[PDB]
């Protein structure tokens, strides 16, 4: 998916 | 008296400068990108959290920026370092960009506004 999803 | 409804009216697209005071918490939103560096995306934005009590930033900004920092070629990982360690000040380029976050987001697309819909 590549994908990357993080909480800042 | 035929109100006047925001939602009709195109989210302004240029580049904006948000400054968010967090202190040592949380700036409450999540970014999404790709480890291939093609953009970072707000998906959600915390209520409550810093960066709505801004009131400037939505689901689809990209961030150009933080603290003069480019991030408009980042990882996500980097990036959430980046904004992580930007201190209690932390000073974001944001850019409207929903067709290109829209390809994150199950069943969702831009509508004639340019706001983000999910069916």
């Amino acid at each position: 998916k590549n994908y990357k999803q993080t909480s800042v | 008296g035929s109100p006047e409804f925001l939602g009709e009216e195109d989210i302004p697209r240029e580049p904006r400068r948000i400054v968010i005071h967090r202190g040592s918490t949380g700036l409450g939103f999540n970014i999404v990108g790709t480890e291939d560096g093609e953009g970072i995306f707000i998906s959600f934005i915390l209520a409550g959290g810093p960066a709505d009590l801004s009131g400037e930033l939505r689901k689809g900004d990209q961030i150009l920026s933080v603290n003069g920092v480019d991030l408009r070629n980042a990882s996500a990982e980097q990036a959430a370092i980046a904004l992580k360690n930007a201190g209690q000040t932390v000073t974001i380029i944001a850019q409207y960009k929903p067709e290109e976050y829209s390809r994150f987001e199950a069943n969702s697309r831009v509508d004639s506004s340019g706001r983000i819909v999910t069916d």
